[PDB]
């Protein structure tokens, strides 16, 4: 009845919520250390009950953090490995430099 | 987005590089320098001085 | 020989680093974990992203396996299964002259238990600083000692 | 560089992308908005007797 | 909550439910339902009594030079695991694990208390490991140590077993597993309240203490109860007499 | 200290060339070590497969689908999800290759 | 199992018999992987001749 | 349906991952060892309505 | 180097039918980008109502 | 310290209650201690519960 | 000479990536920009009722 | 609000980020004088919002 | 691929597509060079023969 | 057995080498008919002058 005002509202929050999302999202897409943030909200689906499809429902349920862990670590121990051989490469041009004189 | 970014700017750097490489022989007029430039050649270069 | 006293000051500096960058871990993985407690199953990603990426941030310097504690917090494994980190604690690593070849400077690790050591050079194949350790190692000492014997 | 690609691709944000979610979101909102005035009209209505 | 960190309505009629008790605490059907609070206290000193950790190894390393081990032979061990635990007190401390080995199929383990000075690292290998050439432990899994009491603390002591690992068919020496059951106490700093009706607090030992479970009245017959005001029912003759479950007791 | 391996070891379909040229191309084999890793993928139809630590494949999972007789008459009520109804006739479970799905 | 292609008209080598490295004494090395009774790994190395 | 964004969302990313390919062969172009990269385009899976 | 040239044929950029494309695809990106602000008017003209 | 040097001193006490919604505010950002709010608990920075 | 040389490739500026730099930030800034004015519409459109 | 918080304070960065940019390519040719970058960070999130 | 054409360059090698630590590579004399962790290191030696 | 050609492998019984007088197409028909005539007749008459 008049809570399709409050049920509208719950629209209007998702909606904010959504948009803060958006916002960090956007804000921090050039921030060395950042994933991805989708929002996430319910419906009201063929849950069993006892008033039928009514707006019961639909809320929000939180966000994620969209980054593929398995390759991150994965990637930490590439990194490894890319440190030991530039390390030592740049360490090798620099007696290059003086057999290059 | 960052990996655009960095694709096409790397393609410069390494673009420029290589120039760079080119501009070093051309303007010295050696081809050969050190290690880098010959690691094999060099060391019959030291016998043939 | 200047390049020799190079990579001493570098190690040693090397030292500090890894040791703050412990410290910084371990005050991120007490947020976490007691900002967890209080969540109820909140995600404030951002902590965990900068956590994390601290962590990566380390590893370079020397090869890491950032493991794990049940749910909140790590304890962290250099590569060859030494470990140092509880919960929010982080311990010293301090840098020493070797007293072995005293040419050289190298770090120093502690277990609690009774006694420091200075590091046994031999597990030093990590990354950077194992890096750093095999140039001197196989290429300056080798071509060191070529120079010396011609002269 | 790869895995940083692949990575980068599951986690990085695009600008376009993001535009275009922000722009459905503002669907979303003024559609609520005229739902919310559609039932302020229905209720005064109502009451008017 | 109120000053007494009670629960209760806003006129100050209390939320009742069931209490765990106990410890491990446990919701204890064997009460009658009464008011649930918050204590403002810290969490139980959960001693290290159990350990467990998994090995799959290379059975095929020489002797060590320097064996035995015992305080600082880093030239006689091949791997090391760790597992921290907690006196019977409830303070810190950590075990540490050292793998010797000349038996190819097989392990063996030195141990150490290594945060306890009075205590002093054995000299000889703790526990013996046994595999089969099916790439896959058999026997082995005992080895105790009583964390020894240093600041007039109670010592703790636990057994620690290695089941069920595999064979790494050549030289991948590794191990990856974690357990002992205790934590020091700690302070509380959360309360959370759940669908199933429990309600658990977070101690900055960084786990958990539960204390709170609600239980629902359901009725033959609803028409018979009667509000007296401040939406509060009268349970009455006319609807039978209350009966008691928590959500997903099935009907509830 | 494992056990010495026996096996028939089969020279298949090699040919003898009046005119040709020598190699040898070809290896079957049906042992694979112990695996340790998280590596998977999940692909077309709710099957999954993943690459090993044996550097090599195998297949192993399934998403089981259902449908009903009459796909309205679900319950409606709530959140996202759906109740079969004696209206909609209880479940039939496939994978989707047999038009129902 | 391994295949093996090979020529007719060849002039057989003069080793009797090959030898794990005198070269002429085979032509081709093929190389067969194998794990034995629950998987412990092992590789068998080969040679062929005419 | 969200339909109308979604075209061109589809069109716009599928555009600018065509650009980064075009550009792979130019950025490397002199380079000894490359060869040229071409790509593939498609329809968009069936979401298909009602036929 | 006729061999090395043959390969070249078929592998090598030849930067005239790539930098047309580059081109070409510019145009298809802006058309994909005004197509959106089309069913922004639709969608505005709808709200509006 | 215009010298050159450091010195440290301060630190500020927090408040934690039982009852939060209860506390008795007087207007103007502020509020009191009461009976019904719990008497209060005091702490410093990230310690525990603070 | 050379240990100059090491020293400014480490710590020179250039001009490339500063100019990359400006140009990726000016598109951030003119992105914010977008979201400040798009946000207060938004919230004027919710504001009128 | 917060929203606008974001917008702004994303703003902020830009613009420091811009000086920073402008500032070091000014200061290009100076002897002596080190290449400087402009890093950034996320705000004290922290949580009472649920 | 352009490595083992430069590797060839040098020594004249085998090229055909697979993996397992190896590759069709064999090499002057019947043997082959690549598989697994051995991939095989060459040496250079005073001479039996002269 | 100097030549490869096409085949249809009617796996029941077996792979069966489709006729190449059958195979007029453009492009895999066209390089059959390549070896076919000019390859190996060109081959034929190098040899014939040598």
């Amino acid at each position: 009845m008049s809570s399709l005002i409050n049920h509208a509202m719950s629209g209007l929050n998702a909606a904010q919520a959504a948009l803060n999302t958006v916002s960090n999202n956007i804000n921090n897409y050039n921030v060395a250390g950042y994933t991805r943030q989708t929002t996430i909200l319910a419906q009201a689906n063929s849950t069993l009950g006892a008033g039928g499809w009514i707006g019961n429902g639909v809320y929000v349920s939180g966000v994620q953090r969209e980054y593929d862990a398995f390759i991150t670590n994965q990637l930490r121990g590439a990194q490894n490995q890319s440190s030991g051989l530039t390390t030592r490469y740049e360490q090798m041009s620099k007696i290059d430099n003086l057999l290059a004189d | 987005t960052q990996m655009m970014y960095e694709q096409n700017m790397s393609g410069i750097t390494n673009s420029q590089a290589e120039w760079m490489k080119l501009g070093e022989q051309m303007s010295t007029g050696k081809r050969v320098t050190n290690p880098s430039d010959d690691p094999i050649a060099a060391s019959q270069a030291v016998v043939l001085s | 020989r200047d390049q020799d006293k190079q990579v001493n000051i570098a190690i040693g500096s090397s030292v500090a680093q890894i040791n703050n960058y412990a410290k910084q871990i371990a005050n991120l993985n007490d947020q976490i974990s007691r900002m967890t407690g209080v969540g109820a199953g909140a995600s404030p990603n951002d902590l965990l992203d900068q956590r994390d990426q601290l962590v990566s941030e380390l590893n370079k310097i020397v090869g890491v396996e950032v493991s794990v504690q049940d749910g909140g917090t790590y304890n962290l494994t250099m590569a060859n299964g030494y470990t140092l980190v509880q919960g929010s604690t982080a311990r010293q690593l301090a840098a020493v002259p070797s007293s072995a070849d005293p040419t050289r400077t190298t770090v120093a690790y502690v277990d609690e238990a009774a006694g420091n050591i200075e590091i046994p050079e031999k597990l030093l194949n990590t990354g950077s600083l194992g890096g750093l350790l095999t140039f001197r190692s196989q290429d300056l000492d080798q071509t060191r000692n070529t120079l010396g014997q011609l002269a | 560089k790869q895995l940083y690609k692949q990575q980068q691709s599951v986690s990085g944000v695009n600008l376009d992308e993001e535009y275009g979610n922000l722009q459905r979101y503002q669907q979303y909102y003024l559609a609520n908005a005229q739902v919310l005035q559609t039932a302020n009209a229905l209720f005064d209505a109502l009451l008017n007797i | 909550l109120d000053e007494n960190r009670n629960l209760v309505n806003m006129q100050g009629m209390q939320l009742t439910g069931y209490p765990a008790t106990g410890t491990p605490p446990t919701i204890q059907q064997g009460a009658n339902p009464a008011p649930i609070t918050i204590p403002n206290t810290l969490m139980a000193a959960k001693s290290t009594t159990t350990a467990s950790m998994q090995i799959n190894l290379n059975s095929t390393d020489p002797v060590p030079s320097k064996t035995p081990f015992s305080v600082s032979d880093a030239d006689s061990y091949n791997k090391k695991g760790t597992v921290t635990v907690y006196d019977s007190q409830g303070n810190a401390h950590d075990m540490n694990v050292y793998f010797v080995k000349t038996k190819d199929n097989e392990w063996a383990v030195y141990t150490h208390d290594s945060s306890d000075p009075a205590a002093t690292a054995p000299t000889t290998a703790s526990t013996t490991l046994k595999f089969n050439e099916n790439g896959i432990l058999e026997s082995g899994g005992t080895v105790n140590i009583t964390t020894g009491t240093i600041n007039g603390a109670t010592a703790a002591t636990f057994s620690l077993s290695f089941l069920n690992s595999m064979q790494q068919n050549t030289g991948a020496n590794n191990i990856v597993a974690t357990n002992q059951n205790g934590y020091k106490p700690g302070d509380l700093v959360s309360y959370q309240i759940n669908n199933d009706g429990t309600v658990v607090g977070n101690y900055s030992n960084e786990q958990e203490q539960v204390l709170g479970q609600i239980v629902l009245a359901n009725f033959a017959n609803n028409e018979g109860l009667a509000s007296q005001g401040d939406n509060v029912w009268a349970a009455t003759q006319a609807s039978g007499v209350a009966l008691l479950g928590t959500a997903g007791s099935g009907n509830f």
